């Protein structure tokens, strides 16, 4: 098994393994946005172009991938965000547990897409049907967005400083649950805790909220309500981008003039350790601590030490399963895997054929489609037949057993 | 070398009893015979004697033969690759010449048992030939063509044992098929055609999926799936002879909006139509059982797999079940036409809510199957759900219980329904008003999976909302008193109730006396993993708290 | 010292051995 | 409002399926007590039901015998009426078709007319139990003629009555008294036989009612301790072949143990006759499971240090060409009805036994196949044969340390049937020892309910146990590889894996460093709820107020 | 809630209810203990009697049987067997039989004699004749087998392991004290599989000190075992006699001379902080937290000999020592009903033959038991298997 990169810059689309040093350039590519690419149902990768109006299709799947462009997807208009509401929960039979295998044929429900002015498109992905168009949700654009848990809540940020959180159920049969004002300037990123529940009463979610104001939000996700802050960090550089451990052991934020770390477990001079985020469920005080970092060159002042990683004029993040590694791309258009303890760079990955790093993802991994509906809206008709294009897939398919059928088959005979 | 010997079983094989013959067996499954030098003095005088056991014997040598040729065909490739071809073809020749005489063999007492073994072992026989290539081609598939339609005329007596076999040869063999399909489509519509109720689940659900599965020679199953949906707007509307439609005109709307499609469809449309006069009173019955027979092949036609998608109308099978679950006499009264007599109206107070069931059962399956790909009216069909709660005849929220209990069966599905939309969905719905009725319903009827599927629509009902007081101590003291009624009988407490007791510990609701003493002096001594967390974190936190 | 925070060791995980392919 | 039973009554004479279920399914209904049908109506339905069983085609027969139990076990006031006449007339068809046997199965319906009658008298007779003044003068008049025909039947139909003579014997011991000796000439009879065209079923019933047999204090000891005496002879008639006094511990304890079966004879010449040794312990170890696992109306003596003696001496039973072969296969199938005992023992009586879980482990180390040549290595190819005795083990294992729980010190037992694990956790492969240009198409594919076996045989493992390295590195590589597999080929993780994560994380043990953040990585798009906990920890449970 | 409530004086016992007017007195009692009974199963009550060397035992009114012994003893436990209402084989719910008895009894004297007895068949299955060099004031199982903890007036703790007790060498040893072990209480939770890893001990001895341990060290295999941190210790003003705890833990009672008081372990500081002292020496008082001290409130004025919990968190029962009992309640910390019968020896509450032991130790042998497995509860439901069951048939006949 390997870790598989899908990074692509503003003129390249390169795709490569972590310990392989194996790589494929995607041919036609082009983006001058920051979240615009996806890995749709282990079959597909949709990467949005810029200035064309239309999405390339590109078929990972092979065992020798597909260079080229599988296929195109025309749009009403050009779009920077994208975002996919995974389907789960259909695979095991609950009713009776069969544990089917996927279909060669398997697709998410929804494709979230944002452009420019901060219009929201929506689409069934099975059948293509724009079930709902927001005119605007956040007066001058859309910069990421996520769904937090499997289709329940998707999260939206703009650069009008407000983070806004759907409910997806209130979005595409619209009011959303609460908007966050604790930015000035744009909003430039988030994150949210890769260990996660089922539900929002019972857990402690937190939300990591990035901006052009050089300050970091911590807001605790427990509703049943309003969300609290607990911390906010301050910076004086200007931060671009961030990412979390897998287990929010730490955050590491990418900016100009380098990528730094920070420990959310602070250890103190006694052998003493601090958890900055404590909480509860919806019982919660409102009182936000408030820190301020400053590189490495004890906390009752106000001060934290952040310990700088890497000098690169990174643009965006990523990490390992591990938690180990973090590959950061700089304005220069490549990727550098690091390691975050000893801050050494171990890999170097270019691309080969140039602008920066747009966008990259990883997932680890082991050794035709329907056309979208410009401007048209399923409405409140009932005798309309909402096809969708659907494959289940097959179930799973001892000597004991056999022989006491025989045994209980054998009394039947006199012979 | 440790062998055994093989010619010595040989020897044995002819003549052999139970406590002996399973040794034979269970020796034969060694894999220490698999090599290629004893392929041609010992292996070929095992093969020729259970050769003479199958092609001669009392009906107990062709038994024997049979499963220890199918355990030395499982256990050795040499043997299958080999001498397969041979062994299918001796047993089915013995198929053959006993599925000529079917009431002959049936008169002996043994020979349904012999049909099972004959049928099991070819069935074992052919998929382990199926996916080996080379001896598929000209070794298997030259006998499939005699093989189908000995098994097409057995399926009319015992249809039970050989429908999975040839749904696999459907499935995998499908283009040999072809030939027989009608030859089969005929069987099927007499099973269907005839009671239809000396038949099992797991038949009838064979039954369609078979039926199904003959219109796979991309479009073929659209037009037998909205052939069998066509079908359900006359049975609706003969449910219209009995209680009005004509009232709220909507439900009337959503009635005409439905699909019927004439004139490009004989094929699948076989079914007689109803006479229902209301002078016998249990007459009526043959609607819903119409409608179960109906919804069977339904969805058999949706949720079975193949190798295409399928352009499935999920929104006309949402209406249809909008539609079902309208027929009811809470809102609906009954027509004027049919003059009143109380045998016939108790007949229909207890028919209507086995044809809303039906919708209930559709949905369930709709949600299994496809889950959050029709998300869009999930809070819809959370709405209509409250027309299967019965009330009394004052409408003003009064439940009669006394039905409540005939329909045990039926809530189960609907508290499994409730469980799986709401895993799909947020926090905030206005439905509160329907979970009041359901948890009401729920604690009448506790008072064994049906704990489990009220005890987690209870979890997910105390992990989306903050209920009232009244509910709320009422379950609470449901699980106290069911949990402390087990270990006190007992020695252990079940997971369910164990996660119910965590819910209610970490909710919100924190006022009750009950919960701070007794639901977490039950978990203090259960075994749980889940709440040693709660009590001893494995991560640190601090001494003082804000709270 | 905990297992469950960051350890102060450059490479861990290497004993498991994931990542490794044995030539054969 | 009333369905007018007349009406069900009249339909009833004539009835297939879909309108017989309805009749049985609305005479449910409670509403057939009440005031002034029941002396009028409730005489027409059972004088229907009456002539229906009296003389039919063995339609309304079959018909008949369902309806009476589905409206006596729904309605009281039928039973307190007429369900006297009921059993009676249904007892009296059950004589006439039973005076002969060999005749009324000539149709493939007799068995299922038997099975219906059976199981009608049974469900009767099960339901006039909770009324004294009706279990007078309704069965007990009647059972001394009810029950010589049941023995008689059971001669040829064991699977189907034994149940209902062991519920009557075990409910009534006092009327089963003169039919005693009768039955029991049956079972021999039926142990005399071959005893494997039995089912384990029926085996276990004839055990169990000859056990019930001596209800009739001490009786129960006597047969038990006979039983227990008849192990002895076998194991010396073995130890002629494997030359004890090798190790003389053992021949200490053999000789420290303390009747109609037959004494058995043994050729080496045909070594097949060797399986009658496993198959006569089998039988002694079904019958003493018996005499042991059973409920009873007064205490019981047991010995258990004397089985637990036997139980050590069955699995010291382990290390002219085909003879050996032979001694290889049979060996493994004693020792194996030393765990089936042992698995008996520690279940039903729990920590009664507690000073045995320690020698019980150490043991079963001796059940494991070792290579031949001097080794200390495991001998896979005979493994392979083992799957379901292990799962047994792996279950008697989780049955003690249930009771046991979490120990200091560590055997090697453990790791070698973590090796053994691990081993029948790969899918298997029967082309090893040689093509036709694919070999991966010839394998034996493992289910996820061995999976889960083995999942928890290692929650077992992982719980209670700090391990050597090498036998974690393995654990957790397995569960790592086969989650991201089964992740990749579904769309999701099964329970039992989850688990075995779960159990990874929490218990590391010797461990430095937690597997925490990539069990997160896999659990991605299927999330859980107790890695929140251990990430974003809780309140304390009653800072609340 | 409406638990059942024994106790025991030195010259009488009875038992009764919280919510009733009726009590049980008992015929024959003699006592001096802190613990000298328990009820072993739901229907059997032992007491070990005073200056005649046996035991009483009485059903849940007079005296059944009566137990010779070799000696007069002091203290007595019991560990119940678990594990055998549901076969794991075949996933069936058995019913308690009429004749259930725990496995194990541990009684004790003077000077340590530590006797085991298994009650199936009454044998002297293991004696420890010095474990503490004094005499044993209170003998309690942790866990539902898995420890023996015993404390004595030699100012020591012993934590034996059950398992290595019956086939010696104990396995932590706590002397932290300078005086008589008076009552020791213990507040735990359980994973998947039963051990130690979370629990803690509470010690109360005549030091005026209270003693709070963690328990999570102790299988490490570094006496045995690994030896545990005192995490919190307390002292009293007075001689302490007896502790009790909530169920929840979150207040620790305690009983001595001049009335019982209570300490809340989640100490409310000023604002809206709590503070878990639980997770340091400190020094209570009675009726804010960095000067080194806590606030105790105080519930009563009377002398204590034994204290118990309500299951229900909310009531306390404290056995004064003029032969009667106080229900109170913590909120208001007023009285609901004083018992009285016909000090206060022991005290216990819970909600709703046998054989004559040897005095020679047991050394194949056949060791025998009495026992009696219990019916199953299909022996003391659906329609639709019954209708698919005779569905199926109907498809074999035809005509």
């Amino acid at each position: 098994m390997d870790e598989q990169v899908i990074f692509t810059t503003n003129t390249s689309g390169t795709i490569a393994s972590v310990h392989s040093f194996e790589q494929i350039n995607l041919r036609q590519c082009s983006t001058q946005s920051r979240n615009s690419c996806v890995q749709v149902g282990n079959k597909y990768l949709f990467i949005a172009q810029a200035q064309k109006a239309l999405i390339n299709v590109y078929n990972l799947s092979g065992s020798f991938k597909r260079e080229s462009v599988e296929q195109r997807l025309p749009l009403p208009e050009i779009l920077k965000c994208l975002e996919v509401v995974e389907n789960d929960g259909v695979q095991y039979d609950r009713i009776q547990g069969v544990n089917h295998n996927l279909p060669d044929f398997n697709l998410p429900y929804l494709l979230l897409g944002s452009t420019e002015s901060g219009k929201l498109y929506i689409w069934e992905l099975n059948s293509g049907i724009l079930l709902n168009v927001k005119p605007m949700a956040h007066y001058q654009s859309i910069t990421k967005i996520k769904s937090i848990l499997n289709g329940k809540y998707i999260i939206t940020s703009g650069n009008d400083s407000r983070v806004i959180i759907w409910q997806t159920v209130d979005l595409v049969s619209p009011k959303p649950l609460c908007i966050l004002h604790d930015h000035t300037l744009p909003v430039t990123d988030f994150q949210v805790s890769s260990s996660q529940g089922k539900f929002l009463s019972c857990t402690d979610t937190k939300l990591f909220t990035v901006s052009q104001d050089a300050t970091i939000r911590c807001y605790d996700l427990s509703l049943i309500k309003t969300p609290v802050l607990l911390a906010t960090f301050t910076t004086p550089y200007s931060i671009k981008s961030i990412v979390l451990d897998p287990a929010d052991r730490a955050c590491y934020i990418g900016t100009a003039e380098g990528c730094f770390s920070l420990n959310l477990f602070y250890k103190l001079k006694g052998n003493a350790i601090v958890n900055l985020l404590q909480s509860a469920g919806v019982n919660t005080v409102q009182k936000g601590r408030v820190f301020s970092l400053v590189q490495r060159n004890l906390y009752a002042m106000g001060q934290l030490v952040c310990e700088n990683v890497l000098n690169s004029n990174v643009s965006c993040l990523e990490i390992s399963m591990d938690g180990t590694l973090l590959l950061i791309g700089d304005t220069e258009g490549k990727v550098s895997i690091a390691e975050i303890y000893s801050k050494q760079i171990i890999r170097t990955i270019q691309t080969l054929t140039v602008g920066e790093v747009t966008n990259l993802l990883t997932n680890p991994y082991r050794l035709k489609i329907p056309n979208l509906q410009r401007v048209i809206f399923d409405g409140k008709n009932k005798g309309h037949l909402h096809d969708i294009w659907y494959q289940i897939g097959e179930p799973e398919a001892d000597f004991n057993a056999y022989l006491e059928q025989v045994k209980t088959q054998e009394s039947i005979f006199s012979h | 070398e440790e062998f055994i010997a093989v010619s010595t079983l040989a020897r044995n094989l002819e003549i052999a009893k139970g406590n002996e013959f399973h040794t034979i067996l269970a020796t034969l499954r060694s894999p220490v015979y698999i090599n290629e030098q004893l392929l041609k003095s010992e292996l070929s005088f095992l093969v020729t004697k259970i050769l003479k056991l199958i092609r001669s014997g009392n009906d107990f040598d062709l038994w024997k033969g049979c499963h220890t040729s199918v355990v030395t065909c499982a256990y050795n490739p040499l043997v299958l690759s080999t001498h397969g071809g041979q062994l299918l073809a001796a047993i089915y020749s013995r198929l053959e010449q006993k599925t000529g005489f079917y009431s002959s063999v049936i008169s002996s007492s043994h020979g349904k048992q012999l049909f099972n073994t004959l049928i099991s072992s070819v069935a074992i026989i052919i998929d382990l030939m199926k996916n080996k290539p080379t001896l598929s081609r000209e070794a298997l598939v030259p006998k499939l063509k005699a093989i189908i339609p000995t098994l097409i005329t057995l399926s009319q007596y015992e249809p039970e044992l050989v429908l999975p076999v040839l749904q696999r040869i459907l499935k995998r063999n499908t283009t040999t098929f072809k030939p027989f399909t009608n030859k089969f489509r005929t069987v099927l519509i007499n099973l269907i055609i005839s009671d239809y109720a000396s038949l099992g689940t797991k038949t009838q659900r064979l039954v369609c999926e078979n039926f199904a599965y003959l219109h796979l020679l991309d479009s073929n199953w659209r037009t037998g799936l909205m052939s069998i949906l066509s079908q359900f707007k006359p049975i609706i509307q003969l449910c219209g002879e009995i209680l009005d439609f004509e009232q709220d005109n909507e439900l009337y709307k959503l009635i005409k909006s439905l699909p019927v499609i004439d004139e490009s469809n004989n094929k699948e449309e076989f079914l007689p139509s109803l006479k229902l006069d209301f002078n016998a009173p249990l007459t009526l019955w043959e609607i819903p059982q119409r409608l179960s027979l109906l919804a069977d092949m339904l969805v058999a036609f949706i949720s079975l797999p193949t190798p295409f998608p399928i352009r499935v109308p999920l929104g006309g099978i949402n209406s249809l079940c909008e539609v079902l679950l309208g027929v009811s006499n809470k809102y609906l009264p009954l027509k004027k036409e049919l003059r009143h007599d109380n045998e016939l109206n108790g007949v229909i107070n207890t028919i209507l809510p086995q044809i809303q069931f039906q919708g209930i059962r559709l949905w369930e399956i709709m949600v299994s199957k496809y889950g959050k790909c029709g998300l869009s009216f999930f809070e819809g069909i959370l709405s209509s759900i409250e027309l299967f709660i019965p009330l009394k005849k004052k409408s003003n929220n009064e439940i009669d219980f006394n039905v409540v209990g005939s329909l045990k069966f039926e809530f189960a599905t609907v508290f499994r329904l409730v469980n799986m939309i709401l895993s799909h969905l947020g926090h905030q719905l206005n439905i509160i008003s329907v979970i009041s009725q359901l948890i009401e319903v729920a604690l009448f009827l506790s008072h064994m999976n049906w704990f489990n599927e009220i005890n987690d629509f209870f979890i997910t009902a105390l992990n989306n909302w903050i209920l009232p007081s009244t509910p709320h101590i009422q379950i609470l003291k449901y699980s106290i008193t069911q949990s402390l009624r087990l270990k006190e009988r007992f020695g252990y407490i079940p997971e369910s109730f164990v996660n119910l007791l965590r819910c209610e510990v970490l909710h919100p609701g924190s006022e009750r006396v009950s919960i701070l003493p007794i639901a977490i002096s039950l978990l203090k001594n259960i075994n749980d993993d889940m709440f040693e967390l709660l009590c001893h974190p494995k991560v640190p936190v601090g001494m003082v708290y804000q709270l | 010292r905990n297992p469950y925070l960051i350890p102060d060791y450059p490479q861990p995980f290497e004993h498991l051995k994931l990542f490794t392919r044995e030539l054969k």
